[PDB]
């Protein structure tokens, strides 16, 4: 996989939007690239709500190391497409554009697949309430005076 | 699986077979009684056989 | 099959899009090849969610091989059409185009056909619950004292 | 039948589309003909899902015999119209064309007629469940008739 | 009938389309007949699904006879209108035309009339099941000692 950095993600988003690529004759300025990188960071921070959002393995760069762009994002191979499609959707406004129907559909599909596994993991069943008896079928629990489920 | 072993060694590459019958001879046959079975059941009275006949 | 490499898949996708084929007088450009190859790798990695998604037999190129173009995709003959139609749909926005209705319909049909066999395989019934009797009709279990099913 | 090779199917599809025929003054190049034959092979492999799809008798060309074109398709007389209509629909986007309503309707009807007989053949009723009895009516006849149905 | 050969069927279809008639001073181009004959043969093979489709008495030409055009179609007098109307509808896309609404309606009506008698013939009721009694009032069954129906 070639999209290894936040700069690579931003370049992929621009290529999707048709603004800049490797075959173009005019390119966007590094200030604009830095602004797009900051928008990617803001989007990932909004998604990952301090651990209670969408978990992907993204790494948030620190200000101690000067350039945020150039640090590996740390995403898995299956999240890059969704992340940079959503980035293109988010940063299309800047250039007076509007992401096309295919881009929007791919963004929605990618976000859904990103959260699918986390939703499956989080679909947990609460334990028995503190007022259930264990039942007399559990002879081992009966012999140990475990007559009610603990709860919590 | 090793509990079912009946021979000391396995067949190892260039091993020679020996034919134990080397002349024509009428066979004398011995067995344990349960070693040979005759599975028997009368033919169905609705089969290809006996679907037309008393 | 004639389509055996990622380059063949990209050429088929571009031909369907009309960007570069012998139906027109346009020839495929290397920068249009590399970007579409990266897009195809990202899309296949998104589909194949580390084995929990669509199974295709696609071979993921490792970083050790410099040119991703030219390696065999490894897809079965029944997946090539779906893969390259969806690739054309995905890379249409690069040139600010829009894939035609026939291409979109074929992409949907091909993706459904791709997942059909895996869906049939994964439609499996759960085992018996841990709290069922085995029934007294099962003489073997009744004598062994296997009165209840294991579960899980 | 006058249509007996993959190229005959391709030429019929192009004539249906109005791109090139026998009376035409401008023809399409052999590279485009090979591309159309490749698309036909892809569509056939997608249909015949490794024996679990639509059975037609189509024979897939091997690499040893160089031209895929020139091989008898092996289809029956009743499948040719459906095959080349669907091929025209598939290859219409190549030439910046969209297949007309009559062609689309004929392609739908042809595919349905292709799968009709296979659907009739595959519509089979499952054997009796493993726990069903054979009935006392099947006891006086065939004195060794089974008391229960086998299943599977 | 004065339409006694595939050539007359093709000429009638072309005139209905307005391509090659006498009401307009247009003669039948020689290539406009071979392609129309191919389309008619394909449509007839599609309809007459190896005996399980629409029976019309159409005689399919063999590879031994060089000119397909010039043979008697063999259709009954009541099928000619349906045949040539459907042929016109099928071959309209060749000339970038579109068969008119009247031609389409006539084609539908003719196909319905073509299959009407076959549907009447095939609307046959299945025999009695193998598990019915014949009743005590069935004199013939009592005489022949058939207490139950044979089925099949």
């Amino acid at each position: 996989m070639q999209i290894k950095t936040k700069g690579d993600l931003v370049r992929a988003a621009l290529r999707k939007l048709g603004v800049a690529s490797d075959a173009t004759l005019t390119d966007v300025e590094p200030q604009s690239m830095q602004d797009a990188v900051d928008d990617l960071e803001a989007m990932m921070a909004e998604w990952y709500q301090d651990g209670k959002g969408i978990i992907t393995g993204y790494v948030f760069s620190d200000d101690e190391n000067p350039p945020a762009e150039g640090d590996d994002h740390g995403l898995r191979s299956s999240a890059v497409s969704a992340v940079f499609h959503n980035l293109a959707c988010r940063i299309a406004p800047d250039y007076a554009l509007e992401a096309t129907a295919k881009i929007i559909a791919t963004a929605k599909y990618g976000k859904e697949l990103l959260y699918k596994q986390t939703a499956i993991s989080r679909a947990k069943r609460a334990p028995y309430p503190s007022r259930m008896p264990t039942g007399s079928g559990n002879s081992f629990a009966n012999l140990n005076e475990w007559h009610y489920f603990p709860g919590e | 699986q090793r509990a079912y072993a009946n021979v000391n060694t396995s067949l190892a590459d260039a091993m020679a077979v020996n034919i134990l019958n080397v002349k024509d001879a009428r066979t004398n046959v011995f067995w344990a009684d349960d070693a040979i079975r005759i599975v028997s059941q009368p033919i169905p009275a609705n089969h290809e056989l006996f679907a037309g006949m008393k």
